[PDB]
RNA sequence: CUAUAUUCUUUG
RNA sequence: AUUUUACCAAUUAAGAAGAAUAUUAUAAUAAUGGGUGUCUUAUAUUUUAAAUAAAUAUUUAAAUUCCGUGUAGUAAAUUUAUUAUUUGUAUUAUUUAUAUAAUAGGUGUAUUAUAUUUAAAUUUUAAAUUUGUUGUUUUAUAUUUAGAUACAUAUUUAUAGAUUAAUAUAUUUAAAUAAUAUUUUAAAAUUUAUUGAAAAAUAAAUAUAGUAAGAUUAUUUUAGUAAAUAUUUAUUUUUCUUUGUA
């Protein structure tokens, strides 16, 4: 399940097409707030700034100060581990590339440039990126 | 050839879609193909069917061309056109010229409507522009007449 | 609701109740059967075929239907349906002055003696005595159990013993 | 859902532009035919159905099947032409097809004795 | 095109005439309790 | 008592299944009583001192249904009273759970009429109608 | 982290 | 003679209307609650109410308790739509049964160790668990059968960006554009809706369980031991020999 089964004879459930879940879900605003990543193809660091600013500052030192304004790199292993949750879109694709932090302009028009959208003038060519149409001098929403 | 394959869920979106998952235009079976091929020994062709995979595989085959050699398709009279009508026109298949008269036959009632698609924007080199200040937008002018269509929302 | 059960993966249709309900009609073919009082759909609409065509007949007015004419009362008063039956073994050789008889159920001790005066000519019956005999119930050699209709025995108590004599 | 309305027909052929996933490698000498019945039999049924529901649709809105009105039908008793594109109608598309198919026999009378003559 | 399932009992007359459906219904019952052709019965549940 | 390894007990589990009779008895009006207002609004003719048959009365009527009698005339002015009535008649006459599956397939949505509860089948043409209606338009 | 600091500087 | 010592052995082809209108998915045309062995009567046969549902939806952006929340008409009645017992066993595939038994009169020993016949020699039940790595605990009577899901692969039409907080800026080389999945069995619990007595039972869910746990299916193999280890991969950096570094 049998050709004998009491169970399977009386129906019960009927299980659907589960729904996957959103395409970008990993790429959490959290680190999009605190770093940007900079690089040249296949190498690329994650840059931030430091913390150790706005409790104490007064008394310590200048030098020790300034060296909070700096970008610098991430350390490695948590530049992989939260590259790792951009990774889990495709695993045994060992072809692709994992998702970069910011939507390129490939990865905003790869969502229009399918043979399944060409139809669809709506988000052609970018459209909830620009600003909206002046509405009809007499629209209104009521 | 085939037609390319669209997938209306690529995502999971609807739900109560039986299917399978994957391209939902799948190639039918009463296409050419590897298995049949290999399956049954001769394969017999009729002379249409060659006129129509030549026809269909033209463009293709011009495309893949390196560009130093498609410039020189027109010189050497591959390109030759029916439509500019440099030439006559060529074979086609019963139904391609059906539809083909059809067009011949219908290409008439476009004639006086603006909208005609076989001489579309004729009116560009006579016409002037005007650039509205009080809400942007940059209407068409011709003798004074406002021939610019604003859009309905 | 303190957690809401994942009901997106589940295609809509009803799940069968696991106090399953068992089919309505009645298997027991024994002694102690019971007579359905509830009424479906079925009995009404048969009543509604039998009586006058329901699906393409028009019905025929109330004064009708609720009158002795009515086909069902008319057949019945004028066609009666009957089988009243005799027991042998109680007038075989033996002189006997109650003979048994089997009877419709819907049969009174008054309708019995009607019958035996009006078509038998039996005008002699100082009493009936009535029992209901559940039908005769037997399984055949598949064992598909069957029952026999039931009856109801009369015994017939007469003025004149009464024999009916086989030749040996 | 969107299922993609538009694409229905597009394809050249009957069995096209069909999500066929009931199906088989060797398809038998019925199985073919019933192959061919089943394909047109999607077409006929989404389209004869799609022309039932809206003439029944039209008419319960209590104007003519084809979803023309009082005005239209004016039109039609005074001679105007009720619409900007008068399509090709059915008894056309026939012709065109048998007037290419009495061009293409003649034709292949000709190449016969062309052939004949050079051979 | 059949206008009743293949296994459904045929209950009519040989005209058509539905008009005594009920009364060929209960007969062909009572005779599936009773048979009249019925023979010997070899269970050894018997009627009397 | 249901529970035994008695028979009337396993009649009673199975017996008790089956479904009764249903007709839907809509609810009587024992205080606004519609076939005693004929007699409403009406001029006397003193002679006989009958009633007037005034043929205006039988154009202003309002007819209000129920299902021992047809329908009942009632003057218009007295309608307003008599509204729930009107609204059990146009219904559908079962729990609308049975008859429920016109509702969700699609085809149905279309094809029957959902107005006040009433799921009725809309005028639909045959399929030789269908054709012969769009073969005449030559399409 | 939230508030007060709003130029290259500053609080809990 | 009254009597031929004691001990020592398997593994079976199956005799047959005792397996088919068979199991599962598949049919976008019907459908007021199926009830036969049924059958007056309805004062007693009423289920309605703008909400996420027997109606189930084609992208990665922006914005929002900063950290589980996200894509908008595709054509306007247009063809994704709740189908179904025969006008093909309906078609296409898919799965399928524990009724049934002559089997052989003795090869090793005969004073105690345990299969290979020349005698001897040699032998602690495996798995999991323990990391002071066991002396502890759990499972296994046996035969047969059921039993658990990360795509080891991308051939011509064809094209790929860095940067600022921001506005901006522009010295400056690649590219096989697809996503759908993610072990397994288990609590004490919770929540919802009924019944009953003066919390219990019944019916629904896939709650969580590296200090609770247990299982996890294919031998004859071919590179080692933050820091380590593992997978894929990289550098011929100088001496007399030698060196796994990344
Ligand atoms: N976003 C848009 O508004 C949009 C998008 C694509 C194309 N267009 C084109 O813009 C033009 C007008 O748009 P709009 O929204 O202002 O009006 P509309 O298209 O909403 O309405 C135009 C009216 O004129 C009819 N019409 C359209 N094309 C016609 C034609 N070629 N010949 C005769 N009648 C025709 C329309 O069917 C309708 O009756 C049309 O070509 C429309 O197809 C507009
Ligand atoms: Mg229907
Ligand atoms: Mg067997
Ligand atoms: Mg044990
Ligand atoms: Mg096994």
């Amino acid at each position: 399940p049998k050709m004998g089964c009491e169970e399977i004879t009386r129906k019960a459930r009927r299980v659907q097409l589960q729904p996957t879940e959103y395409l970008a879900q990993h790429r959490m605003q959290v680190w999009q707030l605190r770093f940007k990543e900079m690089g040249p193809p296949f190498s690329r660091v994650w840059v931030a700034l430091g913390g150790k600013m706005r409790r104490r500052r007064v008394g310590r030192q200048v030098d020790v100060k300034d060296m909070r304004y700096y970008w610098r790199p991430i350390e490695p292993q948590y530049q992989r581990l939260y590259m790792s949750r951009l990774r889990i879109r495709d695993h045994s694709n060992k072809l692709r590339q994992p998702m970069r932090l910011r939507a390129t302009n490939a990865d905003i028009g790869s969502g229009s440039s399918s043979i399944e959208w060409e139809r669809a003038s709506n988000r052609k060519y970018g459209a909830m990126l620009a600003p909206p149409k002046r509405q009809d001098f007499e629209f209104r929403v009521v | 050839l085939c037609d390319e394959q669209y997938d209306y869920n690529k995502t999971a979106a609807k739900q109560r879609m039986k299917g399978p998952k994957g391209a939902k235009n799948p190639i039918p079976i009463n296409r050419f193909n590897a298995y049949d091929a290999m399956k049954h020994d001769r394969l017999v062709i009729t002379e249409g069917a060659l006129m129509q995979l030549e026809d269909e595989l033209y463009e293709h085959k011009l495309q893949i061309l390196p560009p130093h050699i498609r410039n020189q398709l027109p010189e050497y009279g591959y390109l030759d056109s029916e439509a500019l009508g440099d030439c006559v026109p060529s074979l086609k298949t019963i139904q391609m010229e059906a539809a083909a008269r059809t067009e011949e036959a219908e290409s008439d009632m476009y004639k006086s409507f603006i909208d005609n698609p076989y001489n579309p924007w004729k009116d560009n080199m006579d016409a002037s522009y005007a650039v509205d200040g009080a809400d942007g937008t940059v209407q068409k002018f011709v003798d004074g007449k406002k021939v610019s269509w604003s859009m309905l929302s | 609701i303190h957690k809401g059960w994942r009901t997106w993966e589940y295609q809509h249709t009803r799940p069968d109740p696991r106090p399953f309900p068992d089919p309505p009609v009645n298997d027991y073919f024994g002694r102690s059967r019971i007579w359905n009082p509830i009424a479906c759909k079925l009995g009404y609409v048969r009543k509604k075929a039998d009586e006058w065509g329901w699906p393409n007949k028009p019905p025929p007015p109330t004064g009708l239907r609720h009158s002795q004419e009515f086909f069902p009362f008319f057949f019945e008063r004028y066609f009666p349906d009957a089988e009243v039956r005799l027991l042998l073994d109680s007038v075989l050789n033996n002189e006997t002055k109650r003979p048994v008889f089997q009877i419709p159920c819907s049969m009174s001790k008054v309708e019995l003696v009607n019958y035996l005066k009006n078509i038998y000519g039996i005008d002699n019956v100082v009493r009936v005595e009535v029992r209901n005999r559940r039908g005769r119930r037997y399984k055949n050699e598949v064992g598909e159990i069957k029952m026999m209709d039931d009856y109801k025995v009369a015994v017939v108590e007469l003025d004149t013993p009464v024999s009916v004599e086989l030749k040996q | 859902g969107f299922t993609m309305k538009y694409k229905k027909g597009t394809g050249l052929w009957d069995e096209d532009h069909v999500n066929d996933y009931k199906t088989n490698r060797y398809l038998s000498a019925r199985a073919t035919m019933r192959w061919y019945q089943e394909m047109e039999r999607h077409q006929t049924r989404n389209s004869l159905n799609a022309r039932r529901a809206t003439q029944s649709h039209n008419n319960n809105r209590g104007l003519h099947h084809t979803g023309r009105g009082a005005f239209e039908r004016e039109l039609e008793r005074r001679g105007v032409q009720v619409e900007k594109y008068p399509l090709t109608t059915t008894t056309g598309t026939m012709r065109v097809a048998e007037l290419v198919i009495l061009r293409r026999m003649e034709l292949e009378k000709r190449a016969e004795e062309a052939l004949a003559e050079q051979r | 095109q059949r206008k009743l399932p293949k296994h459904f009992p045929v209950v009519q007359a040989s005209d058509g005439s539905s008009l005594l459906r009920e009364e060929t219904i209960a007969c062909m019952e009572r005779e599936r309790r009773l048979p009249h052709n019925m023979g010997k019965l070899y269970s050894y549940h018997r009627p009397y | 008592f249901k529970q035994g390894q008695g028979m009337f007990s396993h009649q009673l589990k199975r017996l008790l299944q089956k479904k009764s009779i249903h007709r839907y008895n809509w609810d009587p009006l024992p205080m606004y009583d519609p076939r005693k207002l004929v007699h409403a609004s009406r001029h006397m003719d003193v002679e006989t001192w009958r009633e007037v048959p005034d043929p205006h009365w039988d154009e202003r009527s309002y007819l209000v249904p129920d299902q021992m009698f047809y329908n009942i005339p009632v003057p218009p002015e007295y309608k307003d009273a008599y509204w729930w009535r009107e609204l059990q008649a146009r219904r559908v006459q079962c729990p609308v759970e049975w008859v429920s599956h016109r509702m969700y397939n699609k085809g149905d949505r279309q094809r029957y009429d959902f107005q006040d509860l009433a799921f009725r089948k809309k005028f639909e043409f045959s399929y030789e109608e269908v054709v012969k209606n769009a073969k005449d338009m030559r399409s």
